[PDB]
């Protein structure tokens, strides 16, 4: 067996020892057995097959990424969303628009919204510091 | 015995006292409004078999007598600390504080735990109820503040997520 | 006056007044009955004299002495109201009992941080007693805030000298419990009467790492400290 | 004044104290979650940096624009800022640290170009007059990498297009629950990481299809990853600052109830006296 | 007098539903202030719209206030009152604008007003 | 408490407004006139209706003035129209 | 005597601007007390700093308080103070520390005392 790591930028998708895997490489489909000599390649979006030690097969879905194989270790640096060229340019254009047109979107932290509004109302026109004679 | 408003007896006494020109005291109640409720509520007592036997001149011997009393008091705007409420709270053996925010919200009877207590306690309680109910009061007195903190907090720790909903069942 | 008779026999007497505030209020009621003009907050005009002419007979004397333990009720939670302010002029010590200290199963539930005396001065009680008391007080009131840091961030955040302050404060807080003779029929354990010197020893010990090596439940309800070790032995 | 107004002010300060205690507890739980999500992101960048090192300055080398300096004519900044107030001094310490260095740079004739994370920095620099070209806002406590691809795509596109010469990320660094520090750090051209491959005489990779096309994507993904890491640390730093600020506020409120109660008691006694004296001296 | 045995469950439930809608809308005003309308759920945006419509429908033009405003008065029975608030809360009049309820009188006049608008 | 009960209106002048610059210091939220619009020319009666509501909404929102940097832009406009009309 | 017609428009305008700033500072003292100062806006930290400077600059050394502090008394003419407060309110002295204003005469004594820190 060898140790497989599937990690995204955000979180760890899989770990542990494996007997083999089959990946869809950019050039073609692939398959990594233990001791496989060092390799580095991109991978296309699609499933990946793992056989956990003792033959327990399972399928994971990966949106893309990069495969790095060392002799006794392998890691799959996966991505969170489909990464292309024209997909990213839409994001770039939207981010550029939002900066000239001052479209400042709101967050969604409703707990902070409620706490802040109660805290703003409660403290309003308290006039406490005029009432007690603190100097300040 | 049940006194419907000891807070209206004090007003009638204040009137009848001022009309006799007797000097007033705090909040214009007569000098001795405390000795008014004190000497009234100190009649509510449990009296032992020797007293009953002597009083009744030997006709009944095995018994003890009692006269339990539930005075009622009205507080302005929940102010338990006003002059006549803090008097009577200092004479009795406990209080059941009925809270308006629970009553409007539909929790009826609106018994407010924590603020309300019985100072004789379990000595009076029947054995089965003393056993089963022992834990309730503090459980509720804590759930009621956890349900306050639960306004600002979403994503509650599932350890407290159980206490909340259990306290809510029982409430 | 019964206490004064006992004093004239050359004894030491202890006089309990079950509520001095009710003495004040009976004075006010009678004052109003006699028609005298109301003073500061409705209190009788002669308040500070009716109080003094009681509190002044409670003194030591070349023949005997009267000590007094007086339960006090403060109106409206206000230590400025004329009656609290008139009483405190006469009180030397002041012990406050806390519901919380009792909630932890510690009896007597004397809050060590708010209880005070004006016999705590190096001039009167000596330097060793004084600074031992100030030591345990500072320990407890630091633990008071470490026990909040713990409750919000969890134990693991505390520095590792504070993980030891929080171990010495717990042993101090235990060692303040005692088995009363009167408390047997609750606690079973026999009663203990602890000479002052022994309390000074025990706290001088616990404060400075001596007895670090033995568990905190060896101090609970033990009495003297040289019995804390002999309760740890069998723990 | 008068007893019945001061008692209402005491009641509302007590309410304020409840609210600040709740916000403290909430912020502390979110801080723990965010500093878990922070450590969960280390492995990806850690391993990708070793790959980049072996590929760029290993037993051999290929040469990307991002790897080798060039004379700085104008500079870019990726500025990370909170979306929510009550964080204390967090945002302004960072923005002033930034402004000092953008000033130091423009004292040498170079311009600056800004891209904003979070809306607080947006509202600030859109008023100080900064040149903001791309922004993202409203991520809140749900930072996601796909929402960051845009504003960093802008800066990279402008970098290899020649319009930038250096690229910095400015953010807070979460050291301890009790301390946070603003830092401006470089991320293009790639800083040296002490990735010496003298143990890797032993091998080189099989490349499918070629090493340069791979190296390009590796560098882009690495920059995106470090921007995401900066965002997540800024978020945990925000949460810790809010926790400590609300601790302070709760103590400030508790230490003010005590003043209001002295004033209230003085007013209570004054009212009792003034009433009873009027009655007794109006009689006869 | 507002308990089921004396007013009946119809009137009692209508009144309690109105109270609870307005209470929820009070809970939500301060989220609308900070996070804006577009952030509410699809369930809550409907509570907001129905609460506003109910809050309008409680108004009424008096026969004696005619001297202050000129608008003619209206008398509304209890039957029509319940049939109106029940209808608003059950989502039956979501097709109308808010101001079709303001100073209208009976519910059958809210539709006739909305047709003018 | 007597002359407030006897009269048909009240104009409350407040010193915390006077100091801040608002002169005359009339407080519109607590002032009343019971003759109301019957004592106005119809142009002023027509126009002041919207001023009352502008100031009432401003008073209901003004607690947020010290947090205005985070407010939604749909209310920010009411909170600023209130300031301009004040 | 504080009228535009008596003291001239400029004196009156300066006095009222000072009142307005100090009042706006009074209205923040409770927010600053509870939440601390770092919650204020960039335009309300500046108000606070200017108010705290105006407060010090209202102080003056008296020829009769030399007994108490030794510092020699100062006499400040009117023109020389309606110039100095205009100066402070319009931010032209924002680069000084607050203590540069405590117990000085005209504004040049403050710009001078700042050099000594």
């Amino acid at each position: 067996t060898y140790h497989l790591d599937v990690v995204s930028a955000e979180q760890q998708m899989f770990s542990g020892l494996v007997e083999k895997i089959q990946v869809t490489g950019s050039e073609g489909e692939l398959g990594i057995y233990p001791g496989h000599a060092p390799l580095l390649t991109a991978i296309k979006p699609g499933m990946i097959r793992i056989v956990k030690q003792h033959g327990h097969e399972e399928f994971i879905y990966l949106s893309g990424g990069i495969l790095e194989v060392q002799p006794g270790n392998v890691t799959v640096l996966a991505d969170t969303a489909i990464r292309g060229q024209d997909l990213d340019e839409a994001r770039a254009m939207e981010a550029k628009r939002k900066a000239e047109e001052h479209i400042s979107s709101s967050h969604g932290d409703v707990d902070y919204a409620q706490a802040s509004a109660e805290l703003a109302k409660a403290i309003a026109q308290l006039r406490v510091i005029e009432l007690t004679k603190k100097a300040m | 015995i049940i006194y419907d408003d000891l807070s209206k007896q004090a007003v009638a006494y204040r009137q009848i006292s001022l009309l006799l020109r007797r000097p007033p005291g705090r909040e214009a109640f007569p000098g001795d409004v405390f000795y008014l409720h004190s000497r009234l509520l100190e009649r509510a007592a449990r009296v032992n078999a020797e007293y009953v036997e002597a009083f009744t001149k030997g006709e009944v011997k095995g018994k003890t007598g009692s006269l339990t009393a539930l005075p009622i008091i009205e507080t302005q705007a929940g102010d338990v600390s006003a002059f006549v409420p803090t008097n009577v709270i200092s004479i009795t053996d406990g209080q059941i504080f009925l809270e308006t925010n629970l009553f409007n919200a539909g929790i009826r009877p609106a018994v407010n735990p924590g603020i309300s207590v019985s100072r004789v306690g379990g000595a009076a309680q029947t054995k089965i109820m003393k056993k089963l109910s022992g834990g309730i009061r503090t459980a509720l007195a804590q759930y009621r503040e956890l349900a306050a903190f639960s306004q600002f907090a979403s994503d509650l720790d599932d350890a407290t997520r159980k206490q909340l909903d259990h306290g809510q069942k029982v409430t | 006056t019964m206490a004064e008779k006992f004093r004239d026999e050359g004894r030491d007497v202890l006089l309990f007044v079950d509520n001095i505030y009710r003495y004040t209020l009976a004075g006010t009621e009678v004052s109003a009955l006699l028609g005298r003009m109301p003073s500061a907050v409705g209190y009788q005009p002669t308040l500070a004299e009716e109080m003094g002419v009681l509190q002044e007979r409670i003194t030591s004397t070349k023949t005997g002495s009267i000590t007094s333990v007086q339960a006090v009720y403060v109106p409206a939670d206000d230590l400025t109201d004329p009656s609290p302010a008139t009483t405190f002029a006469h009180l030397d010590a002041t012990v406050v009992l806390s519901r919380q200290i009792a909630s932890l199963g510690i009896y007597p539930a004397v809050d060590p941080l708010d209880s005070t005396s004006r016999q705590l001065d190096p001039l009167v009680v000596g330097q060793e007693h004084y600074d031992t008391a100030r030591g345990v007080q500072s320990i407890l009131q630091r633990y008071q805030e470490l026990k909040d840091i713990i409750a919000i961030l969890g134990m693991d955040e505390l520095s590792e000298e504070d993980k030891l302050v929080v171990a010495r404060a717990r042993k101090i807080q235990r060692f303040l419990s005692q088995p009363f003779f009167v408390a047997e029929v609750f606690t079973g354990s026999p009663g203990k009467y602890v000479s002052l010197k022994d309390t000074i020893r025990g706290f001088k010990g616990i404060m400075e790492g001596e007895y670090d090596h033995l568990p905190e439940q060896a101090f609970y309800m033990v009495g003297s400290i040289e019995e804390a070790v002999e309760k740890a032995k069998k723990l | 004044a008068g007893a019945k107004d001061i008692r209402s002010k005491i009641a509302s300060v007590q309410n304020t104290q409840k609210i600040t205690k709740a916000m403290e507890m909430v912020a502390a739980s979110k801080m723990r979650k965010s500093q878990d999500r922070m450590a969960a992101s280390r492995p990806y960048a850690e391993t990708m940096r070793k790959v980049i090192g072996h590929l760029a300055h290993g037993n051999l080398e290929y040469k990307h624009p991002y790897l080798e300096d060039r004379d700085v004519k104008r500079v870019g900044y990726l500025v990370v800022s909170t979306d929510r107030g009550l964080a204390g001094g967090l945002n302004i310490n960072l923005f002033k640290k930034l402004l000092a260095e953008m000033k130091t740079w423009t004292d040498k004739g170079v311009q600056a170009d800004l891209a904003m994370i979070g809306s607080k920095g947006v509202s600030f620099f859109n008023s100080v007059g900064g040149n903001v070209v791309a922004q993202v806002t409203g991520m809140g406590d749900n930072p996601s990498l796909s929402e960051l691809i845009g504003p960093v795509k802008v800066m990279l596109q402008a970098y290899d297009e020649g319009r930038l010469d250096k690229l910095y990320i400015v953010s807070n660094k979460f050291i301890n629950t009790m301390s946070q520090v603003p830092t401006i750090s470089q991320l293009l051209p790639l800083p040296a990481s002490d990735d010496d491959d003298l143990k890797h005489k032993s091998w080189d990779y099989l490349y499918e299809p070629d090493p340069k096309a791979l190296l390009d994507t590796l560098l882009r993904r690495y920059v995106e990853s470090q921007v995401y890491q900066g965002v997540v640390e800024n978020l945990a730093s925000e949460q810790a600052a809010r926790m400590v600020a609300m601790k302070a506020a709760t103590d400030n409120g508790g230490s003010l109830i005590k003043e209001l109660q002295l004033v209230y008691n003085k007013a209570r006694q004054a009212s009792i006296t003034q009433e009873l004296t009027e009655i007794v001296s109006g009689a006869a």
